[PDB]
């Protein structure tokens, strides 16, 4: 009727879920305000008695939406794709973050204006205690900012360099592993880039993961289609790589793979399909029934070089394949030490050692810009809807 | 204009290089076999969204065209080194002379180590006469543990005849050496 009209509307201005809650609407003129502010443009007398009328209030508000210099920086605990990632503290709140930088200038350079939305949701929706929570979500005009949840531990690899990891261990992480991913399945997804460099420490030793850019919903049947190849050269999946340039489609065996080349980096400390060269690791890869090799130990235990041999194989053969389930039922997992839905529940096998709100001591330590629009580039553009904030009871 | 490298491949007579070729460039394996000379095979392959434009060069293993065969080396992107898994022989061979030869004329250009005809490893035929020499097949290792002793990129196998993809995953390879460059 009319009542349920001003009605399913007011709460789809609420729904954070939604392409339009309040902080996205602003995001979006905020956005726009940005790319017509130009001289260039304003020759023009609809964009320059326009940004006449919103000038006294377009200013008032930037003031005030989670602007960028809210937070103060303690260190830099990371760079990467494009730009870096730092450990702040709020200003006001003194709460700590571990915030997201990505560079907007060079984002639609190297092409990639979307590929970060799948993180947007699987970081702030899929309220789990695998995925590291994404806090407030904001941007301004040169950069994006995803305030996260932040993790003391370190990657794993931070770890497996300090450490000569045993099996008693490499059970524990990797089944942590495991059903962090069989999370991301269910969360509808598919993972792709699946390496220690993406797995961080609670600061109760446990395990959660961060960046999503690789993910993927997948289709009605449970696969995906995409011709480009993704994720870092020694985890990749030989499904994944002979895509790149090929009717690429595959479903979430592709993530499994991916585990047993860590299961392998954790008991023998190199990577199975190492190689000088960026297509030297490729070409191990694909010649795997004949290139994976363990070296002179037999110490590894029978079924742990038998688990990782289920995994590193053709997709159709291997292991989960036909079901997350019996993975877990794989007799490497055997132990008095526990069963799985109390994992994440047990006592780490090592746990942080910290000093303060702060101590990045598992941590190492680390302007360009864009051309003035001769007519209306749309640059600032499908980075709206981007906001969210919480609040949410 | 699409980005276009040139592929040159060598090696002893009748280790399978035009039986590859063939397949990958004209999607059928050739039924007669003919001692190849020259040959420009044209092709075309993917990486990740885009197209590279192939230019193929079979050529041949016979001693006879020692003379001629290095008339296609001169600018190259990227050479296919051959050696046929079911006879030693060749292998022993890819050391002797191909690397010498490609060191000479196609110096500044990626080389790449391609054993052909795996099919043969398993069948019992090629192994009980391998055995009647005191021969024996090459296996992976013997092919790796010699690529990288003459400096190929990178060792990789293919069975020309079996599965179709087990080419494909070659060319896949070696575009990469073109373009990564
Ligand atoms: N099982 C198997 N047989 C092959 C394979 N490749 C070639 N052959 C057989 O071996 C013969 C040699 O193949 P070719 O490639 O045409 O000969 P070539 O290597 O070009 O030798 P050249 O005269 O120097 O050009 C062919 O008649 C095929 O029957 C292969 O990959 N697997
Ligand atoms: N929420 C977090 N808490 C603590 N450290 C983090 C967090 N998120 C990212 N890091 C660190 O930043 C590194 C890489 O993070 P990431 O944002 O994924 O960079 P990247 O651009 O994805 N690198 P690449 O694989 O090439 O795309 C990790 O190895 C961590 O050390
Ligand atoms: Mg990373
Ligand atoms: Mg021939």
């Amino acid at each position: 009727s009319f009542e349920t009209r001003f009605e399913k509307m007011d709460n789809l201005l609420r729904d954070p879920k939604s392409e339009v809650n309040s902080d996205c609407l602003l995001d979006g003129l905020d956005a726009l305000v940005y790319d017509l502010d130009f001289p260039a443009l304003r020759k023009n007398k609809n964009i320059d008695n326009f940004l006449s009328r919103y000038k006294d209030t377009i200013n008032k508000i930037r003031d005030l939406r989670m602007k960028a210099e809210d937070y103060e920086v303690v260190k830099v605990i990371g760079r990467g794709a494009f730009g870096e990632v730092q450990l702040v503290r709020h200003k006001s709140t003194r709460k700590v973050y571990a915030m997201k930088l990505l560079s907007k200038f060079e984002m639609i350079k190297r092409s990639d204006s979307a590929f970060f939305w799948e993180e947007r949701d699987i970081m702030a929706f899929a309220n789990s205690p695998w995925v590291v929570q994404l806090f407030y979500a904001f941007q301004d005009d040169r950069y994006l900012y995803m305030v996260m949840e932040y993790m003391p531990g370190g990657d794993l690899v931070n770890l497996m360099s300090n450490y000569d990891v045993p099996e008693k261990w490499a059970r524990f992480y990797t089944a942590e592993v495991v059903l962090a991913l069989d999370a991301i399945h269910s969360m509808g997804f598919i993972h792709r880039d699946v390496k220690p460099d993406n797995m961080l420490l609670d600061k109760s030793g446990h395990l959660k993961l961060a960046d999503f850019g690789t993910c993927m919903k997948m289709n009605k049947e449970g696969m995906v289609r995409c011709d480009t190849a993704v994720g870092t050269p020694d985890y990749i999946s030989p499904e994944v790589l002979k895509s790149q340039g090929g009717d690429g489609y595959y479903g979430r065996e592709c993530d499994w793979w991916s585990v047993g080349v860590f299961l392998y980096e954790m008991l023998v400390g190199d990577t199975p399909f190492y190689a000088d060269s960026l297509v030297g690791t490729y070409s191990k890869i694909m010649n795997h029934k004949n290139s994976l090799t363990f070296p002179d130990d037999n110490d590894i235990s029978k079924e742990a070089k038998n688990l990782i041999c289920a995994f590193l194989t053709d997709r159709e053969v291997r292991l989960g394949r036909n079901g997350v389930e019996e993975i877990k039922r794989h007799l490497f997992f055997k132990n008095d030490q526990w069963a799985w839905e109390t994992l994440r529940d047990t006592v780490a096998p090592v746990v942080p050692d910290l000093s303060s709100d702060i101590d990045t001591s598992n941590f190492d330590d680390l302007e360009e810009t864009f051309p003035i629009p001769k007519a209306f580039v749309g640059n600032q553009l499908p980075f709206v809807g981007f906001t969210y904030y919480s609040n949410r009871r | 204009q699409n980005v276009k490298c040139k592929i040159v491949v060598v090696g002893d007579s009748q280790c399978g290089k035009t039986a590859l070729l063939h397949v990958f460039a004209k999607d059928c394996f050739p039924e007669n076999y003919v001692p190849t000379v020259f040959e420009n095979y044209t092709a075309s392959f993917e990486i990740d969204t885009q197209r590279i434009e192939l230019s193929l060069w079979d050529t041949s293993g016979s001693p006879y065209y020692d003379n001629v065969r290095p008339l296609s080396y001169p600018d190259s992107d990227a050479v296919l080194i051959c050696f046929d898994i079911s006879r030693p022989e060749t292998l022993d061979s890819v050391l002797k002379k191909w690397k010498g030869e490609i060191q000479e004329f196609c110096p500044n250009t990626k080389m790449l180590l391609v054993g052909c005809k795996s099919d043969l490893r398993t069948d019992v035929s090629t192994l009980v006469e391998l055995s009647n020499h005191r021969q024996t097949p090459v296996s992976y290792d013997q092919g790796a543990n010699m690529a990288k002793q003459i400096g190929a990129a990178t060792y990789i196998e293919c069975s020309a005849l079996q599965s179709e993809n087990s080419v494909r995953d070659i060319f896949h390879v070696a575009t990469l050496a073109c373009v990564n460059k």
